[PDB]
RNA sequence: GACAAUGGUAGGAGAGCGUUCUAAGGGCGUUGAAGCAUGAUCGUAAGGACAUGUGGAGCGCUUAGAAGUGAGAAUGCCGGUG
RNA sequence: AAGCAGUAAAUGUGGAGCCGUAGCGAAAGCGAGUCUGAAUAGGGCGUUUAGUAUUUGGUCGUAGACCCGAAACCAGGUGAU
RNA sequence: AGGACGACAUUAGACGAAUCAUCUGGAAAGAUGAAUCAAAGAAGGUAAUAAUCCUGUAGUCGAAAAUGUUGUCUCUCUUGAGUGGAUCCUGAGUACGACGGAGCACGUGAAAUUCCGUCGGAAUCUGGGAGGACCAUCUCCUAAGGCUAAAUACUCUCUAGUGACCGAUAGUGAACCAGUACCGUGAGGGAAAGGUGAAAAGCACCCCGGAAGGGGAGUGAAAUAGAACCUGAAACCGUGUGCU
């Protein structure tokens, strides 16, 4: 990289389409014929004459969800919980332990709702915890 | 004072009416002078 | 990887430089992105051009539109008319963009560490006046474009500028570009051990 | 602009790339076809997806 | 070195030519730039040079960037002249 | 990200925020499973880890959204030489 | 709730570094030689392309006056805290209801929160309101009086700058004495049109011609730059003609 010699990485950037300009370049029409290959061009946004993308409803929402940590916890070294927001965790509603993986040591498992085949793992090793 | 809206009938339509306040003749106080008078103050 | 300080003309002692900022090995294609985007920065948007809705004239139509035996017109404004508004041209824009932050940093040492595989000197120095002995303090060889380096700001060291191929910033200073338009370089001391401690 | 979401797409629900569906013929007429009656059950899109793509799709 | 394939409209995909601006490098120019004209020149194409005349002051080249980037047709708009 | 700093800068700050590491159900909720189900049947979606930020190109949406063209509508004026 | 003593800024300005020779040339700032300044190598000009020829530039200095903004003295106006609980006081046609509207992202809807007209119309700190119909509880407030800087929006104007913005069919409609010729009774609509040269040195004089215009002779590097003036493409119009 000489500044008079750059040369941008291999695969990156390719020339945009110009359509328009020309015929033997493949697009002097430019795209389409005849149609609503007019102008204004609206095909209409997703629909035919017969209205499919509505068939019935089913609905509702309340207050509520967690964030998942699972007994892949044995990251961490020993006793505690919560704190990881420090190690492996990002945005919590609540924090619930669920199961899967393997447990691999004895720690506290300071958290909001045990999952419970993770709370027999977690036990199994040494300690448990709640709220 | 204001009172200018939408009158909608039966099929919800709407065309612009007034909202028309009371008023009448009056003895008034600042000065005895004949004068408009708010219904609502009497 | 010791770099061989000196100062002035003869040698003077030397310095271990660390190899994961001035040794990376430079990764070009950050390097392009970079410069590029340096480019796109310094780009103000000012160009502008007046469509049909904006030019000084009217609408009316310039004739009935049938049996006239002309063309059907719109207005003496709209495109195909001399005189008429302008379809599509440059108008005012952003120009620059944002790259990733790792990406910054791999990018700074890719240009320094090209800049350490060629050359690029070292020297503790300064001094407290403003004069054209900079020239004659390119008795420590060094070339035709450069920068001077410096720890922080440092003004009449500074005022070695209107010396043509000279540039001298901080090293929180340090562009992508400045460092590599720029032929050698000379990191002085201190800052050459901050560039080092900003990794 | 950010593209407006399309709301009678409170209609289906994303899956794992796909989208869920309603169905049919629940409530009304339901004097008519029995077997027909337990077709309580999902659907997806195959050909539509390719229609209706890019408007529930601020669902993610 | 053999051996295959290579008509083509809507249309997909690919490689490129030329224009203006910018960056860096490297050059040309009153011992004549650009433009204009003329030529029996070169490349598979778009297109590139050269020599001469005119001109009298600016312009190429490499690599990358970005576009008001390419006209023969719109009873297209303006000018000129039939 | 806004904001603060810096010469209308490539650039340091800022971790609010956003996407991702878990899914299933209208939901309560349960969770490598869950929903329907009396079922520890069957079946649906799902587990067997790869994402995320920037960006050249393609295409869509929102905008007049390739360009030129109505007859007409509305609003405010100007006209009985 | 109006006025007396100086700092800084605005409205003229001043200082401001360092080049000479030859070649080519109409003219050098170019070329090639040796030089020099730089807190000044920004820019524009000078007969071609100038850091040192000029205007300037970095930097420094500067205001009789008139606003302008502030530092501080004068000038006014000023009694600030706490306990106690007995009876007063805390904004009356209001809050609120009904009806017809209107506004809240929310289309009357389960429709709270808020305004309008029209009739109805309260309570009184054992009070009143709100917490998305409504009621109990709990929590949070105190309506029906008023004032309140800054962060925010915008640019007809001023000063100082900037551009991978136009470069005369472009860019303002308008680079030219443009809202002008011109058009309309009027509201209104609205153009085209930049370039001699470094310097007017803008052709003394003779010639044909009433003049126009021209050929000499001259100015100039160039007038095959002569004013309808740089370059001067194409359509189109002519004279000459080698082959036909
Ligand atoms: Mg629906
Ligand atoms: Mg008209
Ligand atoms: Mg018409
Ligand atoms: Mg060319
Ligand atoms: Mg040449
Ligand atoms: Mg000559
Ligand atoms: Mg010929
Ligand atoms: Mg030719
Ligand atoms: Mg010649
Ligand atoms: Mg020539
Ligand atoms: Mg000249
Ligand atoms: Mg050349
Ligand atoms: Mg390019
Ligand atoms: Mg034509
Ligand atoms: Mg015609
Ligand atoms: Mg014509
Ligand atoms: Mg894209
Ligand atoms: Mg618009
Ligand atoms: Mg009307
Ligand atoms: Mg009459
Ligand atoms: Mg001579
Ligand atoms: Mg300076
Ligand atoms: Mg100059
Ligand atoms: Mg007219
Ligand atoms: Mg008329
Ligand atoms: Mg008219
Ligand atoms: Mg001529
Ligand atoms: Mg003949
Ligand atoms: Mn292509
Ligand atoms: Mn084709
Ligand atoms: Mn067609
Ligand atoms: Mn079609
Ligand atoms: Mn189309
Ligand atoms: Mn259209
Ligand atoms: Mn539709
Ligand atoms: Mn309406
Ligand atoms: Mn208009
Ligand atoms: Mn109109
Ligand atoms: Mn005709
Ligand atoms: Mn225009
Ligand atoms: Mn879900
Ligand atoms: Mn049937
Ligand atoms: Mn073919
Ligand atoms: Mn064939
Ligand atoms: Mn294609
Ligand atoms: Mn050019
Ligand atoms: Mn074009
Ligand atoms: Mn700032
Ligand atoms: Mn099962
Ligand atoms: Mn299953
Ligand atoms: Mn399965
Ligand atoms: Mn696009
Ligand atoms: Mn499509
Ligand atoms: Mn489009
Ligand atoms: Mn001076
Ligand atoms: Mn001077
Ligand atoms: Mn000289
Ligand atoms: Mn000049
Ligand atoms: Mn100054
Ligand atoms: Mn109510
Ligand atoms: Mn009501
Ligand atoms: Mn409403
Ligand atoms: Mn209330
Ligand atoms: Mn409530
Ligand atoms: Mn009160
Ligand atoms: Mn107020
Ligand atoms: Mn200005
Ligand atoms: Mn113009
Ligand atoms: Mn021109
Ligand atoms: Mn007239
Ligand atoms: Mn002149
Ligand atoms: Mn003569
Ligand atoms: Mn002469
Ligand atoms: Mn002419
Ligand atoms: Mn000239
Ligand atoms: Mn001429």
């Amino acid at each position: 990289m000489k500044l008079h010699e750059l040369k941008p990485a291999e695969g990156s950037r390719k020339e945009r389409n110009r359509v328009g300009r020309g015929v033997a370049t493949g697009n002097g029409k430019t795209s389409g014929r005849g149609h609503k290959g007019q102008k204004a061009r609206s095909g209409g946004g997703v629909r035919p004459g017969f209205e499919g993308g509505q068939l019935p409803l089913f609905r509702r929402l309340p207050k509520r969800g967690f964030t998942n940590i699972n007994r892949k916890e044995y990251a961490i070294v020993n006793l505690d919980q919560l704190n990881k927001f420090e190690d492996g965790t990002e945005v919590t509603p609540a924090l619930l332990v669920e199961s899967g993986v393997v447990k691999n040591e004895k720690s506290g498992i300071k958290i909001l709702g045990n999952g419970s085949l993770d709370k027999k793992l977690t036990v199994k090793a040494h300690k448990f915890s709640a709220s | 004072s204001t009172g200018n809206r939408r009158s909608h009938a039966l099929n919800s339509t709407k065309r612009r009416w007034n909202a028309n306040l009371q008023k009448v003749r009056i003895l008034v106080d600042g000065k005895p002078k004949k004068v408009w008078v708010s219904a609502r103050a009497l | 990887n010791y770099d061989v300080l000196k100062l002035d003309g003869t040698k003077s002692g030397s310095i271990e430089l660390s190899d994961a900022v001035f040794g990376i090995e430079p990764n070009n294609s950050v390097l392009f992105e970079a410069i590029n985007l340096q480019r796109a920065s310094l780009r103000q948007g000012t160009h502008a051009v007046k469509n049909r809705s904006a030019v000084s004239g009217g609408g009316r139509k310039p004739w009935k539109q049938k049996g006239t035996g002309r063309a059907r017109q719109g207005t003496i404004r709209a495109p195909q008319w001399r005189g008429g508004g302008i379809v599509f041209g440059p108008t005012p824009r952003s120009y620059a963009y944002k790259m990733p932050k790792k990406m910054r940093r791999l990018a700074l040492r890719s240009a320094l560490s090209f800049k350490a595989q060629e050359n690029g000197l070292t020297v503790v120095d300064a001094f407290n006046f403003e004069a054209p002995k900079t020239k004659e303090f390119k008795n420590v060889l060094s070339t035709l474009e450069q920068p001077k380096k410096v720890l922080v700001v440092t003004e009449n060291e500074d005022v070695n500028v209107e010396l043509s191929a000279r540039n001298i910033p901080g090293v929180q200073v340090t562009t992508a570009q400045g460092l590599n338009v720029l032929d050698i370089t000379n990191a002085d001391s201190l800052v050459i051990t901050e560039a080092a401690a900003k990794k | 602009p950010k593209m407006k979401t399309h709301r009678g797409a409170a209609k289906r629900v994303k899956r794992t790339a796909s989208g869920q569906l309603k169905r049919s013929r629940a409530f009304t007429s339901h004097l008519f076809a029995n077997k027909s009656t337990k077709q309580k059950r999902q659907l997806r899109k195959a050909r539509l997806v390719s229609k209706s793509d890019m408007k529930r799709v601020k669902q993610l």
